[PDB]
């Protein structure tokens, strides 16, 4: 159901970062890269229920 | 040459208590606690049994 929900949204796994990564991410990391061209402007929102 | 004040008896006294109730409960969650994940390594607060009171014959 992990690998079906990671289909129907898109965004894919992990694979597997490592734990050393994992204290890395936990400090602090820039996961996402910049797109492939942005005309507007740089992206912002964010979800609240 | 048994006696009624022995070593297992003075060994259970201080088990008929309330407090060895409430901490036995306490050991039973606290050994059979799971392997923390790195969240509470790295916010969670820390965690602390070094030798033990017997009696003899």
């Amino acid at each position: 159901v992990d690998r079906w929900i990671r289909h129907a949204a898109g965004v894919e796994r992990p694979q597997l970062l490592d734990t050393e990564t994992i204290s890395m991410l936990t400090f602090g990391s820039m996961s996402e890269r910049n797109a492939a061209a942005t005309v507007h402007g740089q992206k912002a929102a964010c979800e609240l229920i | 040459w048994a006696d009624v004040r022995s070593c297992i008896i003075k060994a259970l006294t201080p088990r008929l208590s309330r407090g060895a109730a409430a901490a036995a409960q306490r050991a039973r969650r606290q050994r059979e606690r799971s392997a923390p994940k790195p969240q509470e390594l790295l916010f969670g607060p820390r965690n602390e049994p070094a030798e033990q009171t017997w009696y003899a014959d």
